[PDB]
RNA sequence: CCCCACUAUGCUUAGCCCUAAACCUCAACAGUUAAAUCAACAAAACUGCUCGCCAGAACACUACGAGCCACAGCUUAAAACUCAAA
């Protein structure tokens, strides 16, 4: 049987020394199969740390440019009245009416955004959706 | 000795429940924490014994807001088992 | 062939925001007496105490609908290096989904 | 590809909480301010999980009430009786 | 109209009364809590001795003199001495945490004396003289 | 030890004395968080550079010398004898 020293090399890396050393009389069942199609990564065991200075996680945070105009609604016309459905994968709020609005007016204008708020605003209404500020 | 009298630590009787209003003098003056001045000033407290009880009783505060707000926290999963059986 | 990043973006839980104070119609997958286990499209579902008004008519694939405080309930504790789940989202059932 | 995300500052970021006092001049000849922050029955003056103000607003509340006190502007030993019946802001009940 | 816990004053006009007098002409029970003896002087509004009774002054002697029952027999005697010159209301202020605190206000309801108002007038320094130090016992 | 009374002293002015569990029991500056984290506990582990200090216990916050407004004082600070430990 092979070695327990789970916190040396990988289970790979063991198994193949011992079976090149001849403590293993015949290689496992998975071997083969492991030794065609490896991991990406070799499974070795790794202690985590605690990260301390000026050391810090490398995760961004994930915005887009219309979150800009999204926030703007959400403080100005608040929380639709209407519910989001998000099993819909084509959901569509009042919120993303505005931000397509919004996108359609600055590429087919000029960029003042209160001009585009309050243009996207009235193009809105005469669709008539209700928007209460 | 040089302010108005009976306005400082002063209550009003309702109905002749006199009770009441002492009661509700001692609630004021515990609130206050004037009860406590007056029986820990019989006699000389330490200035360090002072500075040592005064760190004890804010780290007791923080350490049991902390665990009454781990407790409140973790009580939410406190119900009926969804999952009975298995 | 769309990438991830394409179906992130316009994603309608990407789309939502903040999910604080947000209105959202979530299915009732499963009831313990009085209590509601109910999905609303999140990682974690909601539970939910059954309302004393018309109360039988929450049943398992009801649609309700729920004001969100929170998708994920965590919290770091003194003297932990890592927050504390329960692995249940926070949120208001408000009423059925006429 | 465009549908990467951009660097930039939360912009859904809630503006940080500011105390009733936020941008407002405490004065110690303000007695009628001063006198919403001390106990009706000791003039004791309240701590900062009684009023909910700021460090700052504290500090200035505290030092304005001692200021006035001394100066002859505010009684010591009790709130003025002609400010107990101004709005509470006080997070303190006697259940009087 | 809302009972006000708060004493009238003295200026502003007020329409309480009691017996047809204002608030600020009612005697004073004067009451001192030691911690081995209470003292209750009942004076005018406008100080004048009108009756004093002590734990000591009713024959209680040394240790029996700073008790619940040698306060409710101090009250009840002031009580009466100041029943003999017209006294029916009272406006209570009470002095030390010593055990008669309750007790003499006890006795003084119990001899016929009716009480308005209690105020607290314990001496708090803030930080004047510097107390005695702490017993080894 | 408990109760009562009352001094030097605690206070001001002008001079001394120069000691504390004077302790965050962490020397000052600069840098790192990657490693095997790492005797233990305390307070996560280290690196570069500088100064101060330490080489078994006790004798010893001692003796002698020197300096000092200090004279039963403070700073600096040994050796002989002894032990296999501390
Ligand atoms: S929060 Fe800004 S002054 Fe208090
Ligand atoms: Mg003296
Ligand atoms: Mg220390
Ligand atoms: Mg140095
Ligand atoms: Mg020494
Ligand atoms: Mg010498
Ligand atoms: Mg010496």
């Amino acid at each position: 049987a092979g070695s327990r020293l789970e916190t040396v090399g990988s289970i790979f890396s063991r198994t193949r020394d011992l079976v090149r050393a001849g403590v293993l009389k015949e290689k496992p069942l998975w071997f083969d199969v492991y030794d065609a199609f490896p991991p990406l990564r070799e499974p070795v065991f790794q202690r985590p740390r605690v990260r301390y200075g000026k050391a810090k996680a490398p995760i961004q945070d994930i915005w887009y440019h219309e979150d800009r105009i999204r926030a703007k609604f959400y403080s100005v016309y608040g929380s639709g009245q209407r519910a989001f459905d998000l099993f819909n994968p084509n959901f569509k709020s009042t919120c993303q009416r505005f931000v397509e609005k919004y996108t359609e007016l600055q590429k087919l204008g000029e960029t003042d955004e209160e001009k585009l708020f309050v243009e996207t605003g009235k193009a809105l209404l005469a669709e008539g959706v209700i928007l209460r500020r | 000795a040089k302010h108005l009298k009976f306005i400082a630590r002063t209550v009003m009787v309702q109905e002749g429940n006199v009770e009441s209003a002492y009661r509700t003098l001692n609630r004021i003056l515990t609130m206050d924490g004037l009860i406590e001045d007056i029986k820990h000033r019989r006699y000389y407290e330490k200035p360090c014994r002072r500075r040592q009880r005064e760190s004890y009783e804010r780290c007791r505060r923080i350490y049991n807001m902390e665990m009454a707000r781990k407790i409140n926290f973790l009580m939410r999963k406190n119900r009926a088992d969804p999952w009975q059986g298995c | 062939v769309e990438s991830f990043a394409s179906m992130l973006r316009h994603s309608p839980l990407t789309q939502m925001g903040p999910a604080k104070d947000k209105l959202v119609i979530g299915r009732i997958f499963h009831i313990v007496e009085n209590d509601l286990y109910i999905d609303f499209g999140g990682k974690f579902h909601c539970v939910c105490r059954r309302p004393e008004v018309d109360g039988e008519k929450y049943q398992k694939g009801t649609r309700v609908r729920l004001r969100l405080l929170d998708l994920e309930l965590t919290s770091r504790f003194l003297g932990a290096t890592t927050d504390t789940t329960v692995l249940e989202a926070n949120a208001v059932l408000l009423g059925i989904q006429e | 590809n465009e549908d990467l995300p951009i660097s930039m500052e939360n912009p859904y970021k809630e503006p940080l909480k500011k105390c009733i006092l936020c941008g407002k001049h405490v004065d110690y000849k303000n007695v009628q301010l001063l006198s919403q922050f001390v106990s009706p029955f000791t003039g004791c003056i309240y701590g900062r999980h009684i009023t909910g103000l700021c460090g700052k607003k504290q500090k200035e509340i505290t030092k304005a009430i001692k200021r006035a006190q001394i100066m002859g502007f505010m009684p010591v030993t009790y709130k003025d009786p002609a400010y107990l019946k101004d709005p509470k802001v006080c997070n303190i009940r006697y259940r009087e | 109209t809302k009972f006000s816990i708060y004493p009238p004053i003295p200026g502003e006009e007020s329409s309480l009364r009691w017996a047809g007098k204002k608030f600020e002409e009612i005697p004073i029970a004067h009451i001192k809590a030691s911690h081995n003896n209470t003292q209750i002087q009942v004076v005018s509004a406008s100080n004048e001795p009108l009756a004093f009774a002590s734990c000591g002054t009713e024959g209680f002697r040394n240790a029996k003199k700073g008790t619940g029952i040698a306060a409710q027999t101090a009250g009840i005697a002031a009580a009466a001495r100041a029943k003999q010159k017209g006294v029916i209301h009272i406006r209570v202020v009470v002095k030390g945490l010593g055990p008669g605190r309750l007790s003499a206000m006890h006795g003084l309801i119990m001899g016929g004396l009716e009480v308005i108002s209690i105020t607290d007038n314990t001496p708090i320094p803030h930080n004047g003289c510097r107390p005695r130090k702490a017993r080894k016992l």
